[PDB]
């Protein structure tokens, strides 16, 4: 969870950075699938 | 889009409070004696 955190606040700095200099946005998937499993995982162990 | 997104800004001026006040001057007070002559 803090991993991907951090790696989701580099990506809004990096979203910064290139909305401001006006470059194409860079798009990451691998973020949303360990986002997604892990909220399914993280869901259910807290429910346990 | 091609110029490079505009930047927002504010200013306001300073705006006095308008009030009704009415006052009064009334006309001054004035004597009226009767006095004889003597001798």
């Amino acid at each position: 969870e803090d991993e991907y955190d951090v790696k989701y606040q580099m990506y809004k700095i990096n979203a910064r950075g290139e909305n401001l200099f006006g470059l194409q946005n860079q798009k990451y998937p691998e973020l949303e699938k360990t986002d997604a499993e892990i909220k399914n995982l993280n869901k259910l162990y807290n429910l346990y | 889009r091609n110029k490079f997104n505009y930047n927002t800004r504010e200013c306001q001026t300073i705006n006095p409070s308008i009030r009704e006040r009415g006052v009064s001057t009334e006309p001054p007070p004035s004597d009226t004696i009767c006095g004889n002559i003597t001798q």
